[PDB]
RNA sequence: AGGACCGAACCGACUAAUGUUGAAAAAUUAGCGGAUGACUUGUGGCUGGGGGUGAAAGGCCAAUCAAACCGGGAGAUAGCU
RNA sequence: CACAGGUGGUCAGGUAGAGAAUACCAAGGCGCUUGAGAGAACUCGGGUGAAGGAACUAGGCAAAAUGGUGCCGUAACUUC
RNA sequence: AAUUCCUUGUCGGGUAAGUUCCGACCUGCACGAAUGGCGUAAUGAUGGCCAGGCUGUCUCCACCCGAGACUCAGUGAAAUU
RNA sequence: GAUGUCGGCUCAUCACAUCCUGGGGCUGAAGUAGGUCCCAAGGGUAUGGCUGUUCGCCAUUUAAAGUGGUACGCGAGCUGGGUUUAGAACGUCGUGAGACAGUUCGGUCCCUAUCUGCCGUGGGCGCUGGAGAACUGAGGGGGGCUGCUCCUAGUACGAGAGGACCGGAGUGGACGCAUCACUGGUGUUCGGGUUGUCAUGCCAAUGGCACUGCCCGGUAGCUAAAUGCGGAAGAGAUAAGUGCUGAAAGCAUCUAAGCACGAAACUUGCCCCGAGAUGAGUUCUCCCUGACCCUUUAAGGGUCCUGAAGGAACGUUGAAGACGACGACGUUGAUAGGCCGGGUGUGUAAGCGCAGCGAUGCGUUGAGCUAACCGGUACUAAUGAACCGUGAGGCUUAACCUU
């Protein structure tokens, strides 16, 4: 099934009447306008292009305006794609809001991570620290061997190093929906999702089930 | 989070006084036991005329920890040390037949309800 | 081994 | 810790592809002086976006 | 921000009283052994307040049955039934930490005489 | 990581950034205009201006503040009786940062900082 | 009273880290030993190379020591590279 | 080498202190002849750390800890 | 045993577990009486072992303050080939 | 005319003669649990005591604590305990200098990375008019572990003792990814207490220095010990193995023709990268519709006019960042600072009055102060311009307008 775009609000938690904290991360979804309807005849594959949000008009290329002018909608701070199920039909045009998710159960939701920049080998990949004392020199949190001798004489590709950690595309999966707000146009799911506040999020229903 | 080498106190009247735990039962690299956990022990001082004697080997459930519980609604409960009631090796059931200090509400399974009926609080 | 008694107590060539 | 082979003067000059300087292109004009100054900056004569600052 | 602000401000309970570090609690937590929901009563000294919104908690610390004991309370959470205030306590911090390594007499809050 | 942290460090320590930055917000408060480099010139705002609003309300308590943060008299005279009353009707922004060339010496990027009123 | 005790100057050099194209051809930092004595230090003097001196390590004799340095026999001799 | 080393003697202020130790100062003398930004990994020199407390390691290496004055009190052993 | 090859001898103690340690045995490969034998209070930057205290030594690393590393302007080496 | 040794630490990678988990045949396999052989390399596969040890023994775990190759993997990555320099001693041998199937105490570990490789991150040009977006997915990588309890069922089986398969549910260990709502750590940019001393004329009140002087708390951020999620199901083709029908060979026979089952391996399904995929792909939108000369006459050169869409640069900056890069904003404006209100932290400022001989207490007063936080607000700084990028886009065949 299609999803929809939100943005992180933060997180807070649900006291239940039993007396259990759920902690939820708030999600804004306000409403999804369909701006392209991809078909298997044109374009090969199905599919519906959406936006949300809104943008400064000074901000907005031509080629950009042209765009949503095509569609009849406003327009919006980016464009998102998701694939049709063969038995979904949608209009250009047509509003999606948040009311899609009322019975869904289980979510799946797609961010950046927090970007960490340049990090080491044992916060990047839990390598072990070697000796603080008794006679190290200088090798505290280095690597330590990254290979063999002769035989192979190289590095082998993938070998885990040092570099950019954080700042990709995470998605995190099975997280229960806790409450769908038409009113507010709000979405509350179990847990934490990646990204930091007011990032764009990708929330779909769960693949996995 | 009590671990090897943690020395700990004993909360009932079984006769020792001091235990080193030297293993956390329950998998492979298992690190910190907690509370309901089980664990090994070595007995490390005892009173004269007790029911254990010291350098024994046997079993013992963990009760009071200093690091706590955490609740479902997100309270702790912590103590000031740390305690374990001593259990047979075969068949686990208290060796001692008294319990001092307060105990959890974790504890109450069917295995360890003896212990919830003795204690003088929770 | 090849290099071995000792050079420079561990520094090698040392002099500098 | 050091070459085995002397590299040649065609590779010294592609390590310094990325050497070449850059210049401003574009020089500001202010309206009341007529003074060129670089965009943002004060002029040689005080002058800033028509306004007689500093005294200098 | 005024999203999740409204959202907390629907949880939070209106009836918490006036309590300071130092002053001598009686909390009320719900205790469920099977279906049986009863009453259960914690009284010690408040050693710690955090104030925070909806997230508000504070530290209780009494000595039961010759052991030391620590509660950290969620003060919105619905398992805390009542406070009750029965003491008054004249502080001049806002953590009572040092009280962890005092015992008996050394431990004792003068009253707060207002 | 520096995320959402305030504050330039100024490859110094503490103590020296806090000793510089007061004897240059009694530079800026005698001349009313300074010349300074551009990173020193943003974050002497943040110490000159709170003590221009500390000034508008006239006290013996404010005035004793005032002197603990700048230890000069002759500046805690001139902030509450002149520069006070200038700025009464002002909601902040008593500072403008007009950037100049750069330094001979180490080609700094340098600027000067003016009070608005100026009119010397 | 004391080859007595604790501890600065002063004289040493047990451990660790740094440094190892050094700030330094032996140091820096933090600790460490002796500190009225078989103590330490200034100025001048005396002992010369199969010789000196050595509370003795083949230690030291001008950053050199199982035989100093400089000049000479001298283009020693190299069945070796 | 405009080198973090070495180099005999004389002088000897204030407050605290047993002190020529140490801390802050006086008289007096200096800021050490590249600067400006940034606030990654890693290296160096430091501060703090939940629960545990030598499980580390050839080895408690390093670190942490103890630390003053008065009074009370102090074992085996001993060449007293 | 600063001496014992076989050898981690055997027994006792200490530890949950002790090729080291302490007390014994004698079967001393290959102790032994001024190239001294066996004791011994005090002393030792001496070798081995245990305990209390203490801790980032470690389980297992987290954050922070400074000097470099990085960027800009000035000056400007080296081994090697 | 040098290839540094044993063990440890850090980091690995492959083989399968498989230690565990998966599938199966035989059993002197009732069940439970075993023996033995075959298939299978996806993942997983202890911590301590002693010793320099590898090893080994011992203690206690685990589903299991596999066997090998990689210069007995790995010192221009670390250590330096053992061997193997110069000091010294014991036993032993020698007349002796000295020596060892030997013991024993002590004893400097150098290198700023040019090339290959590897982990990250940019610039150039190309992709055939230029430009702004969204994609498709050739191909590549990640991930793949498992315990216990309950139900089925005290059932099947068994004289009894004991005690299942198949199927289902719950909850753990280890490992991984994200996050900061909670519990906490840090928090030399916030508040307070306090010792010595110097200064602000002095009192009172403050500031400097002593490791942030020493301490007690603590905001934002970062973060684990904190709390969310994951490993799958399903599908396809199979391995060992089990078959159905069936001749050659009137019978038999899983195979020769034909047909069906069958595992953590394989191809998918899940997550991430990805058109430099030069085989350079697709879709949507936007922009440019001028004149003249010359010669070697052609994908030719030049002149004047014109300068689009868009880009870059500059400035204010960011939960983005070594630098580039990437994201937001530039007055038609909340991008940063300030300011206003709030919150949070600390814990009742100063001044004055009162009580007391005084230290000090009380009142004013939950006061004063308050960083990186929240909601607002043009006061300050984000300047009009200029710069780059053009002027309708080759040839040859088809089809079509107009078969
Ligand atoms: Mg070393
Ligand atoms: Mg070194
Ligand atoms: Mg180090
Ligand atoms: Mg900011
Ligand atoms: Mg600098
Ligand atoms: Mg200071
Ligand atoms: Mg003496
Ligand atoms: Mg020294
Ligand atoms: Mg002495
Ligand atoms: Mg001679
Ligand atoms: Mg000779
Ligand atoms: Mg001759
Ligand atoms: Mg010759
Ligand atoms: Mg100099
Ligand atoms: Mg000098
Ligand atoms: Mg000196
Ligand atoms: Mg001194
Ligand atoms: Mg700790
Ligand atoms: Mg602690
Ligand atoms: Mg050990
Ligand atoms: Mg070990
Ligand atoms: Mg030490
Ligand atoms: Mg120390
Ligand atoms: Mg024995
Ligand atoms: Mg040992
Ligand atoms: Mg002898
Ligand atoms: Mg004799
Ligand atoms: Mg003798
Ligand atoms: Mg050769
Ligand atoms: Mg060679
Ligand atoms: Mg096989
Ligand atoms: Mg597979
Ligand atoms: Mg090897
Ligand atoms: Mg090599
Ligand atoms: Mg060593
Ligand atoms: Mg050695
Ligand atoms: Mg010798
Ligand atoms: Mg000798
Ligand atoms: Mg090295
Ligand atoms: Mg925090
Ligand atoms: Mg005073
Ligand atoms: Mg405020
Ligand atoms: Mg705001």
């Amino acid at each position: 099934m299609i999803g929809l775009v939100g943005k992180k609000v933060g997180m807070t938690r649900i006291f239940t009447e039993d007396g259990v904290s759920i902690p939820v991360t708030v999600i804004e979804v306000e409403a999804n306008r369909v701006t392209q309807v991809k078909d298997l005849a044109n374009d090969g594959y199905r599919a519906i292009q959406v936006t949300t949000g809104a943008k400064k008009a000074n901000r907005v290329t031509k080629p950009e305006a042209g765009h949503f002018a095509k569609a009849g909608v406003e327009a919006g701070r980016g464009l998102w794609e998701f694939r049709l199920a063969e038995g979904e039909e949608f209009t250009v045009g047509q509003s999606i809001s948040v009311e899609l998710f009322a019975d869904v159960k289980k979510v799946d939701v797609t961010g950046t991570s927090k970007g960490k920049g340049f990090a080491g080998t044992v916060k990047r990949w839990n390598f072990r620290t070697q000796d603080a004392t008794h006679g190290n020199s200088l090798s505290h949190r280095v690597p330590g061997s990254i290979g063999q001798n002769q035989t192979p004489g190289k590095v082998f590709k993938g070998k885990k190093m040092a570099g950019q950690m954080g700042n990709e595309r995470v998605t995190v999966q099975s997280l229960d929906v806790v409450r769908v707000d038409a009113e507010r146009n709000l979405l509350l799911v179990k847990g934490a999702v990646p990204g930091a506040t007011g990032s764009d999020l990708i929330v779909k229903p769960a693949v996995k089930a | 989070m009590i671990q090897e080498q943690t020395m700990l106190n004993v909360a009932d009247n079984s006769g020792a006084r001091r235990v080193m735990c030297i293993k956390v039962l329950g998998g492979s690299h298992r690190r910190y036991a907690g509370v309901g956990d089980i664990i090994k022990i070595t007995i490390k001082e005892a009173i004269p005329r007790g029911k254990v004697k010291k350098g024994d080997v046997l079993k013992a459930v963990v009760v009071r920890t200093k690091k706590g519980v955490r609740r479902p609604d997100g309270s702790v409960i912590r103590f000031d040390g740390n305690a374990c009631v001593l259990l047979n090796n075969n068949s686990e059931q208290p060796i001692g037949t008294r319990i001092f200090g307060p105990v959890t509400r974790e504890l109450r399974s069917e295995k360890f309800m003896k212990i919830i009926s003795l204690a003088p609080e929770v | 081994x090849v290099a071995a008694x000792x050079y420079x107590v561990x520094v090698x060539i040392x002099x500098x | 810790a050091v070459q085995q082979n002397k590299p040649t003067r065609s590779k010294r000059g592609m390590r310094r592809s990325h050497d070449a300087l850059t210049a401003v292109t574009s020089l500001s004009v202010d309206k009341t002086s007529g003074e060129k100054h670089l965009r943002h900056h004060i002029t040689a004569d005080g002058y800033y976006r028509g306004r007689k600052v500093i005294a200098k | 921000s005024n999203i999740i602000k409204q959202l907390e401000q629907e949880q939070m309970k209106q009836d918490v009283p006036s309590f300071r570090p130092g002053d001598t609690v009686e909390v009320k937590v719900w205790v469920v052994e099977g279906s049986k929901k009863r009453l259960q009563a914690f009284e010690g000294v408040v050693i710690a307040i955090r104030n925070r919104g909806l997230h508000s908690a504070f530290t209780v610390r009494k000595i039961s049955n010759g052991e030391g004991v620590e509660r950290v309370f969620q003060t919105h959470s619905p398992v805390v039934d009542s406070i009750s205030v029965k003491r008054r306590g004249a502080v001049r911090k806002a953590k009572l930490y040092y009280l962890r390594e005092r015992t008996g007499k050394a431990a004792r809050i003068k009253e707060r005489l207002n | 990581m520096r995320h959402r942290k305030s504050g330039r460090q100024l490859n110094r320590n503490s103590s020296h950034r806090q000793a510089m930055f007061r004897n240059m917000a009694g530079s800026l408060v005698r001349h009313e205009i300074i010349k300074t480099t551009l990173p020193k010139a943003k974050e002497l705002r943040r110490v000159v201006e709170p003590l221009i609003t500390l000034a508008k309300t006239d006290s013996v308590a404010n005035r004793r503040l005032a002197f603990a943060r700048t230890r000069d008299n002759e500046i805690v005279a001139k902030l509450f009786n002149e520069l006070g009353p200038r700025f009464a009707s002002r909601a902040g922004g008593y500072t403008r940062i007009l950037k100049c060339g750069f330094r001979a010496g180490d080609n700094a990027p340098m600027a000067y900082i003016e009070l608005v009123d100026r009119s010397e």
